[PDB]
DNA sequence: TGCATCCGTGAGTGCAGC
DNA sequence: TATAATGGGAGCTGTCACGGATGCA
């Protein structure tokens, strides 16, 4: 039962909460980093306040803030006001948020996914088509079947090799 | 050609300026033309007056403000990605009370966005529109309690972000309760705070027996205004120390403080009219001579009790009534955000006032303009009401500016939205168009301002009517709100008139929306026009009265989506509104005064007026709009031409000689054709492409930056590694593609090289390059290339560099290069066509001319529309339009057929008779009699009862022609269509939905960071989403491997997708799937939640999906 | 409920 | 206060730059250029220094930043992963290795092995001449010579079959 | 072995520490000038693994066939960078803190 | 602009004296029905025969 | 089949002193009817040189041997004082409808 | 306009096994109908040989009963939709299955949608999937403990084979949502809805997902 | 013990979206 | 590193129905 209390708060692998340089050289990062930073700041300040023999009101405040920090990290907005970034009303996205909802991990990335070898376009009536057939635009097909097309281009004299065929279709 | 117009109704007044709702609003808000001392207490001046004076002893006060000239013109702002704006200076003075020292200075507060002439804004180079909001007007309302009948709720509502809603309710326990910030407390307490003696409340509320007894509490009257105040403070603020001055502060701020609590001027007026009182200020109470004095509360309580009792002259309120719903226009919204930013600036001011040195403080040192700037910028950028302007065609802009939204800040959310407000209230008549709204989730929430509709100074929509005295209809026009309109009996606009007098024994009118037949003695007012009932868009649909509303909606909405055509034409059948739209939209260029044309050029028109002055008008030429449609003006005049005032100098986009041109007039036959028109699909003639009908110019903008990095600078150059001269063929010396070159997907628009990170050149690659004698370079090819499915002619290049005059970029950027590419788009298969009646379809087939159905004279039809689209849709306007269109084809004329005052069947029949003579008698004179095929078709039609037996072939052909039907020959056979077919001219537009924009395909491409799933969207070269429901489809089919591929091989299984690609290029069958990466992401994200998720075997032994990489 | 209030 | 931590003296410099620019804009009726800020900052400060100082001062943006008026679009959804090799890149490296091994069986065992050692195909490190020479039991001059002839034969065969050309981009 | 069942259960502090490849002692992310990860920070390569394949932070060992090896100078294991999406870190709290899922979820399991 | 192409091959499939199928490809656009309809009209109306 | 105009890089451009834009000029030139006498002749480049003020018609094209314009009154351009137009228009024999996109001449 | 709103409403109500506000009053037992109506108040009694029961309803309610009639247990006394749970306690599971199926089908038929009873039956079957223990017997279960009918039946067959006392249980009807959240597989439930709840209960229980259904296998 | 009542949780899909 | 300074500040209002708890009469 006591495992429902956290002595040691786990830390997600960094690649799952990236710090990434976007196209323009500017940085973009996950909120989980800010949550973790709140957590670590408050924890460290707690250890320093303890080691320095601080009065009870201070330590109490610090502990309360630490619990609320952990709350914000795991489920944000679950208890109390949701933690937001400075100069924004936007709630930070916590692990619970990541998991659940329509935008959550399960529904978005698990029960459904974006896929390769796919395309889309406008539809037009097929009256000359047989029931088992559909008209498929040439270029769409060239892209969708592309690896097969490279292979078949190599099977003939159309290209020396796969890479040559691809550079040719570029 | 001749324009013949129908209808007997003479419109007394023209349409008001259609962009006035934006223009006058913002002008009123800024007061830039008004000298400072003459300014009113409304607008940004109001915000200044509310914020200042700033006290707490230093005092910062506000004298006046001023707006300077814009540092840059609108065009230059569009090109440089700037904001059209004026510098805002404010004259302030710091006064130290004790010292008496006064330091006065004019401080620079930054800039404010200026509205353009057409009622739009330029923000960071892009044109935006602030959309008017609709909301519940502030005031005092009385609504039925949904739970307990016989009891009512009295709600006191201020302006948004102006302080709390206050509810008053009679509780089942008999005592009156007040709700503020979700706190229920006895009202009598606050009544005591206002200093009400039990005797006064008794004599005031005594008329209602049962209720006032429930109002009586002696424990409250045993107190004092101070004690009661502190009691209330303890009730609203648990744990907060009940200091006297703090309680006074809180209650004042909650009720009497004008800066914290504001009913609108409209809220003031409505409260006054409803409660039958007079308000001093805009608050619910005052602080006067040390104590509080009541304003709204007692009258509200009195009215509530009176309504509860059943006392006459007391009714509940219809909150959907357009007397109770007002509009917040650009000026009010912008002013609101201005007020907020100003408040923040004030907070900063008090800060500096406390902290700064007491000997020397200037207003400049006290004021940080930044928060205000931020508030304004935020409003004009990230607000939901600040929208990317729709410039697709001029009507799109004009319509966008006239939009009304129930959404946005202080508005509804689509979840809270429910029927009662998406409904169409009777009071929408003449105010909000019943027709034009989105079909989907926003239906009824996003609406359109009616043509004659106007928003008053209080924010209520008013519609014009005409005074009728003694059955005589005056030319006096009166604009009323819905509340005012409810007081009268208003006759319909089509009531028969001889002179100015109504002649009918019985007239059709409205009384509070209710249709009623009255005698002329009873008519107080009369409508200006049927036009006033609908929007500007809906007013463009001829024969509207013949179209079901549902399709009128579609025609309306779709006209917005019409693409400007190079050959664009005005409709053969117009509504009469086509010119005003062009004029008000500022699309066309017009002559300022009477004069003579000096010079005519593609780029310029120079006019000499009566003043003798030479005025030169530059023409906008092939400019790109927000939607990429080409906006260009062409001269419609010639050298030496005399022009009177308001004459057309030049046609803008979608304008033919000053008439709105949204499409082409094409010759249609309404018949099925070989399944190619099946289910709304449309068949067109290649003849349309031959003569460049439905061809439109589109311009796309590409952009690249070369910036300073830590690995060395990116640079824009013609020197690109591993690239032939064939690829650099069209690149100039600097590396930018040259104007006039043709670009196709894969072509380089701008050459760019970037230094390689540690990409520790794969000692694999070291070997490779050493073998091949070619040394491994340090830079790589980052050049901007034409995306798949795009291309055209390069019409422009813009190059901005650091170190160049007048040019400073964002930090780290060495240079920016833009390339504008134009493309001429012919109509093609899959392009969307539509008429004004809601008939939409995608072009499914383009036949050569010889395959087209044709008239006996050898004339092929342009378009074949399926008749199956008519009956279920019930839009017959297009049929009539076709019939008349036929007449005007042979008579060579165009028509104006006003909505609800129209062309009628008999008139169209006359025109069709004349037209028939033109179409036939010519043949008879040419020495040709009736054709055998015509005889057969006549026999057929005679069996159908279309023509009368015994008449000559000519007589019968005329009989058919009067029905809008003609004999038609199959181009493929030569045998006639067995029945006579409806053929005529129809106005059809090419919509902004074009298959060229929508066609996308991907094998592999970029993947997301965390999920490692394909990116979405064409622009990102993304994969299609296979969602939960698609998965359900595959499950239902029991196709497990197709599904598993979707979930693994084709999306987030790294090893799987790689091995699959390699397998396919090799010719091997695809390898077995592995764990999708996002499941690992799930496991690790659950671990971060301190939950241990373990994949196990049937032995219940752990299985490692991270393959030892996650375990120490 | 409100941490600031509690601390104050 | 910063997700990317900055030293206190540098934060002081940045804030000073801010206040300077704000005063300058307060007297200029517009945002100042880099040059004007550089002037107001004093000696040691040029436009480039102001620009780079403003560059390093830039704070990161949220990946969860909303896009569109709905709740269904994150800013991070538009950001591709440049790290993990694409299926095309992986397959290309695979065909490259397979083709190089072709030419491996080509050159003799010794010269192919010398090349694989010197270029780092074996342990991943690039051996010196003395190491491959002590390994094959010859002089460094000799091992250098057989490396040379190996590379030379590879060059001839490559000119002949044009097989490894397309991998050079 | 083939995956058959999937179990989910509470994680002990001991388990959580067993997961962790290091404790994150500092709020720092990456250095402002270098744009490299900071020691004992949220992005530290010492804890969560190498940013580059088979290459440590200081660059003492750049090659495969140096697997599982840990640099003495920079403390970074040479291995596949993929592990940066796998290996957990941890934060040791001074005061124990309740997991809000087992508190705020009614009826409260702890309660 | 430049257009030069080969004459079509005439293909014949015949079962007895009762029935036959006749294939002509490739033809320029539209010429399928340009040849087909007149022939069908002629074949039905104008072919010499006998009757009671 | 083709049009060259001096100081005009593409179809999307305008010319000083000329009322019609190039798109319109080409639209007018697309109505041009050119008769060839000699059956052996495949192509002709019609040269036009003009300046304003004048209204340039199809008749203004410099005559070529065995070439007759069947519509000399066909409007081409409207030229203004200072307005100068210099064109070379390639006219070919052919059949059916071949779009600019296809022939790329 | 001129001459499936309600439709969708009612269906959802039925598939969620919701107690209607339109609720019809039904007899808990058999008996004979004795109507007693004062002008002010109205009531209907159902009288068996052993004992009688009283139903007090608003005087404006439409009665489906004639005075002195013999009514089956669960038979509607008044008009309106029946509470499926009341019908369950009264007339048993088969009655409820028939009621839900026919009721749902009414709506679809009304709109001219031909749809086979089978599908609705599948869903209803999933709705009846659970039971509530009335007495534990010799088992480890508890009074009021909800579990799968298959599980309690297997348990009771093991107990009967062992010679022990069987578990006394009552049929339980739950709507589609609760039934989906109450399923054995935690991946399915947690990915459905109420993720934190499902996950905490599973984690405390140390739940093992056997990957029986489609959702789980899709997720993996 | 039955019935208010308050709190928490849900509310279609794919396009694009700056 | 020293005049004295001692309890915050922004609220957000037009859903809607259900399951399940909790409390009070
Ligand atoms: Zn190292």
């Amino acid at each position: 039962p006591e495992w429902m209390i956290l002595e040691a708060v786990p830390v997600l692998p960094p690649d799952l909460r990236p710090m990434v340089q976007v196209d323009g050289g500017r940085f973009a990062t996950s909120d989980l980093n800010d949550l973790y930073r709140r957590l670590i700041n408050r924890n460290n300040r707690l250890k320093k306040l303890l080691a320095q023999g601080a009065p009870e009101i201070i330590i109490r405040n610090e502990k309360r803030m630490l619990q609320e920090a952990v709350d914000a990290l795991l489920d944000n907005g679950r208890r109390g006001a949701p933690v937001t970034n400075p100069g924004s009303d936007r709630p930070l996205r916590s692990l619970t948020d990541i998991l659940s909802g329509k935008q959550g991990r399960f529904r978005q990335n698990l029960l459904g996914k974006r896929v390769d070898y796919s395309g889309r376009s406008v539809i037009v009536v097929g009256p000359q088509l047989k029931l088992h057939q559909c008209g498929l635009p040439k270029r769409m097909a060239l892209e969708l079947f592309k690896p097969f097309l490279l292979k078949k281009m190599e099977e003939k004299g159309i290209a020396p090799n796969v890479k040559a065929a691809r550079r040719m279709l570029e | 050609m001749e324009i013949k117009r129908f209808g007997r109704i003479r419109e007394v007044i023209p349409l008001p300026p259609l962009t006035e709702i934006q223009v006058e609003s913002y002008r009123r808000a800024l007061q830039a033309d008004v000298p400072p001392e003459k300014r009113e207490n409304v607008g940004i001046q109001a915000a200044f007056r509310e914020t200042f004076p700033i006290e707490e002893g230093l005092v910062l006060d506000f004298l006046e403000y001023r707006l300077g000239e814009p540092p840059f013109p609108q065009d230059e702002c569009r090109e440089k990605d700037l904001t059209y704006q004026a510098p805002l200076y404010a004259r302030l003075q710091l006064i130290h009370k004790d010292t008496g020292l006064i330091k006065e200075d004019e401080v620079f507060l930054g800039h404010i966005p200026l509205m353009t002439e057409d009622g739009s804004f330029i923000i960071n180079g892009a044109d935006r529109v602030i959309v008017s909001q609709i909301h519940r007007s502030p005031g005092v309302y009385f609504t039925p309690d949904p739970a307990r009948p016989g009891r009512y709720i009295a709600s006191i509502i201020p302006l948004p972000k102006r302080g709390p809603w206050i509810d008053l309710e009679v509780e089942p326990n008999g005592v009156v309760s007040m709700k503020v910030n979700k706190r229920k407390f006895p009202l009598v307490l606050l009544l005591r705070v206002l200093g009400y003696d039990q005797e006064t409340l008794a004599r005031e509320l005594g008329a209602y027996g049962e209720l006032v007894q429930g109002l009586m509490d002696e424990s409250v009257f045993a107190m004092r205004p101070e004690e009661a105040l502190i009691r209330l403070f303890t009730l609203l603020r648990p744990g907060d120390p009940p200091k006297r001055d703090k309680a006074v502060a809180y209650v004042y701020g909650l009720i009497a403080d004008p800066r914290r609590y504001d009913l609108g001027e409209a809220g003031r007026y409505k409260a006054e009219e409803k409660l039958g009182i007079r308000l001093s200020g805009r608050t619910l109470a005052r602080f006067e001579d040390g104590e509080f004095k009541d304003e709204v509360f007692l009258p509200t309580l009195r009215y509530l009790f009176a309504l509860t009792a059943g006392v006459p002259g007391h009714e509940v309120d219809d909150i959907d009534h357009l007397g109770n719903r007002r509009i917040r226009t650009v000026g009010e919204l912008m002013t609101d955000q201005f007020r907020v930013g100003l408040a923040r600036l004030a907070r900063g001011v008090r800060e500096r006032m406390l902290m700064g040195s007491e000997d020397s403080l200037t207003p400049a040192k006290l004021v940080n303009s930044r928060p205000l700037e931020a508030a304004i910028r935020e409003f004009f950028s990230r607000s939901q009401l600040s929208q990317f302007k729709d410039e697709t065609n001029p009507l799109s802009s004009l319509r966008h500016k006239r939009r009304i939204s129930a959404l946005g800040p202080g508005g509804l959310t689509r979840e809270r939205a429910g029927f009662d407000v998406r409904d169409v209230h009777r009071t929408h008549y003449g105010r909000i168009c019943p027709v034009e709204t989105p079909e989907g989730a926003n239906i009824g929430l996003i609406t359109s301002l009616a043509a004659y509709a106007r928003v008053d100074e209080l924010g209520f929509i008013r519609t014009p009517y005409r005074r009728v005295v003694g059955g005589v209809v005056t030319d006096e026009v009166v604009y009323m709100t819905a509340t005012e309109e409810d007081r009268y009996t208003i006759a319909q606009a089509n009531t028969p008139l001889e002179g100015n007098r109504i002649a009918a024994e019985r007239v059709v009118a409205r009384r509070k929306g209710e249709p009623v037949i009255v005698s002329p003695e009873e008519v107080e007012f009369m409508d200006v026009s049927p036009k006033q009932v609908f929007s500007v868009n809906t007013n463009l649909i001829p024969f509207l009265e013949h179209d079901d509303a549902n399709r009128a909606l579609m025609g309306s909405n779709m006209q917005t989506q019409a693409v400007p055509l190079i050959r664009a034409q005005a409709p053969v059948v117009m509504t009469g509104l086509e010119e005003r739209v062009v004029r008000d939209s500022l699309a066309a260029l017009y002559a300022e005064e009477d004069g003579e044309v000096a010079k005519v050029d593609g780029n310029r028109i120079v006019v000499r007026y009566e003043d003798g002055r030479l005025v030169e008008y530059p023409l906008r030429r092939f400019y790109r709009s927000n939607q990429g449609t080409a906006l260009d003006q062409r001269p419609r005049v010639v050298v030496g031409q005399r022009v009177r005032k308001g004459d057309l100098l030049a046609d803008g986009p979608a304008s033919e000689n000053g008439f709105l041109a949204l499409g082409q007039n094409v010759l249609v036959a309404i018949m099925p054709f070989d399944g190619y028109n099946f289910e709304d699909a449309i068949v067109i003639s290649e003849e349309l492409l031959k003569r460049d009908f439905y061809t439109s110019i589109h311009i796309e903008r590409y952009e690249i930056e070369a910036r300073d990095t830590k690995l060395g600078p990116e640079r824009i150059t013609r020197d690109i590694p591993h690239l032939s001269e064939a690829a650099l063929r069209d690149l100039d010396e600097e590396g930018v593609v040259r104007i006039g070159a043709e670009v196709k997907p894969g072509d380089i628009l701008v050459g760019r090289t970037s230094f390689k990170g540690e990409s520790e050149p794969t000692p694999e690659e070291r070997l490779l390059r050493s073998i091949f004698g070619e040394k491994a370079r340090d830079v790589k090819d980052t050049s901007l290339r034409v995306p798949p499915g795009e291309g055209g002619i390069v019409v422009r290049t813009v190059r901005l560099r650091r170190g160049d005059p007048g040019v400073e970029l964002k930090p780290g950027v060495r240079e920016v290069v833009r390339v504008y590419v134009a493309q001429k788009r012919k109509l093609q298969v899959g392009d969307k066509l539509a008429n004004r009646h809601g008939n939409k379809g995608v072009v499914a087939k383009i036949l050569p001319v010889e395959d087209m159905p044709h008239l006996p004279d050898g004339t092929p039809v342009d378009v074949i529309l399926n008749p199956l689209g008519v009956p279920s849709r019930m839009n017959l306007g297009q049929i009539l339009e076709t019939h008349l269109g036929l007449a005007g084809y042979f008579l060579g004329q165009r028509y104006i057929s006003p909505i609800f005052d129209g062309a009628k069947e008999p008139e169209i029949k006359e025109l069709l008779a004349q037209a028939f003579e033109v179409y036939f008698g010519k043949r008879k004179g040419e020495g040709f009699g009736v054709d055998k095929r015509e005889v057969e078709v006549l026999r057929r039609a005679e069996k159908l009862g279309l023509v009368t037996p015994g008449k000559t072939p000519e007589e019968q052909l005329k009989e058919l022609f009067l029905q809008g039907k003609v004999v038609l020959y199959d181009g493929r056979t030569g045998e006639p269509i067995e029945g006579p077919i409806v053929v005529g001219q129809m106005f059809i537009m090419k919509l902004y939905h074009m298959v060229e924009d929508k066609m996308h395909a991907r094998s592999t491409g970029p993947y997301s960071l965390i999920t490692q799933q394909p990116l979405g969207g064409k622009a990102q070269f993304g994969g299609q989403r296979f969602g939960e429901m698609e998965v359900w489809a595959l499950e239902a089919y029991g196709a497990a491997h197709t599904l598993q591929e979707m979930l693994t091989l084709k999306s987030d299984d790294i090893e799987g997708r790689n091995a699959a690609y390699e397998a396919i290029i090799k010719g091997e069958d695809v390898p077995e799937p592995s764990v999708p990466e996002s499941f690992r992401v799930l496991v690790k994200e659950l671990q971060a939640l301190a939950l241990d998720v373990q994949t196990l075997d049937e032995k219940d032994n752990p299985v490692d999906i991270f393959e030892g990489l996650a375990s120490k | 409920s409100d941490p600031v209030r509690q601390y104050l | 206060a910063r997700t990317i931590r900055i030293p206190v003296h540098m934060v002081e410099t940045i804030n000073k730059l801010s206040r300077t620019a704000r005063q300058l804009q307060q007297e200029l009726g517009r945002e100042p250029t880099y040059e004007e800020i550089a002037e107001a900052m004093g000696p040691g400060w040029d436009a480039k220094r102001v620009e780079e100082t403003l560059k390093i001062a830039q704070e990161p943006v949220s990946l969860e930043t909303p896009i569109g008026d709905e709740k269904d679009s994150f800013y991070g959804d538009f950001i591709p992963d440049e790290h993990l090799p694409s299926p095309v890149d992986a397959a290309t490296q695979s065909l490259l290795s397979e083709e190089l091994e072709k030419a491996l069986s080509k050159l003799s065992e010794r010269e192919a092995m010398v090349l694989k050692l010197r270029k780092g195909l074996i342990d991943g490190r690039e051996h010196t001449l003395e190491e491959v020479g002590a390994f094959f039991g010859v002089t460094r001059e000799r091992i250098r010579q057989i490396e040379n002839k190996a590379l030379r034969k590879l060059k001839y065969h490559e000119s002949r079959t044009r097989k490894l050309r397309d991998f050079l981009d | 072995k083939e995956v058959r069942k999937v179990r989910i259960a509470l994680a002990s502090p001991e388990k959580i520490r067993s997961w962790s490849y290091g404790e994150v002692e500092k709020p720092e992310t990456i250095n402002y000038r270098t744009l490299k990860p900071e020691r004992d920070g949220l992005f530290d390569e010492r804890i969560f693994g190498p940013i580059k394949d088979y290459e440590c932070a200081c660059g003492k060992y750049k090659r495969q066939r140096f697997e599982g090896k840990v640099c003495e100078r920079c403390g970074v294991e040479v291995t596949k960078s993929i592990v940066r999406r796998y290996r957990m870190g941890h934060i040791e709290l001074a005061t124990p803190a309740a997991h809000i899922w087992f508190v705020k979820d009614v009826p409260s399991k702890i309660g | 602009l430049d257009s030069k192409l080969k004459a079509p091959v005439f293909t014949v499939r015949t079962q007895g004296r009762e029935y036959g199928e006749f294939v002509l490809e490739p033809l320029e656009r539209g010429f399928g029905v340009t040849l087909g309809n007149p022939l069908r009209r002629i074949l039905l109306s104008s072919i010499p025969g006998t009757a009671v | 089949t083709s049009v060259y105009i001096e100081d005009v890089l593409h179809e999307f451009s305008t010319i000083p002193g000329v009322k019609e834009d190039v798109v319109e000029i080409i639209l007018n030139l697309k109505e041009l009817v050119v008769r060839f006498l000699n059956p052996s002749l495949q192509t002709v480049t019609l040269l036009l040189k003009a300046e304003g003020p004048k209204e340039v018609k199809a008749r203004d094209f410099l005559p070529v041997a065995d070439v007759e314009i069947m519509n000399p009154d066909l409007h081409i351009a409207t030229l203004e004082e200072g307005g100068r137009l210099n064109m070379e228009v390639r006219v070919d024999r052919g059949v059916g409808y071949v779009p600019a996109e296809k022939h790329g001449i | 306009t001129g001459g499936i709103t309600q439709g969708l409403p009612r269906v959802i109500e039925l598939f969620e096994a919701r107690r209607p506000k339109a609720k019809a009053v039904i007899s808990e037992i058999d008996g004979v109908v004795r109507i007693e109506e004062t002008e002010e108040k109205l009531s209907v009694f159902v009288e068996s040989e052993g004992f009688s029961k009283e139903y007090k309803l608003p005087k404006e309610a439409r009665l489906l009963v004639k005075d002195g009639d013999y009514v089956e247990a669960g038979q509607p006394l008044t008009r309106g939709a029946i509470d499926p749970h009341q019908l369950l306690e009264a007339k048993g599971p088969e009655a409820v299955e028939r009621y839900l199926v026919e009721e749902i089908q009414k709506v679809y038929r009304a709109q001219g949608v031909k749809l086979h009873d089978k599908h609705i039956e599948i869903v209803v079957r999933q709705m009846m999937k659970y039971v509530e223990v009335t007495d534990p017997g010799d088992s480890r279960l508890l009074e009021g403990q909800v579990l799968e009918k298959w599980d309690v039946e297997a348990l009771n067959e093991r107990l009967i084979a062992e010679g022990k006392t069987p578990v006394a249980w009552k049929p339980l009807l739950m709507g589609v949502t609760k039934s989906a959240l109450s399923t054995k597989s935690w991946l399915s439930a947690a990915s459905f809805q109420n993720t934190t709840h499902v996950l905490t209960e599973a984690a405390i229980a140390g739940k093992k997902d056997e990957l029986i259904g489609l959702k789980e296998n899709v997720i993996l």
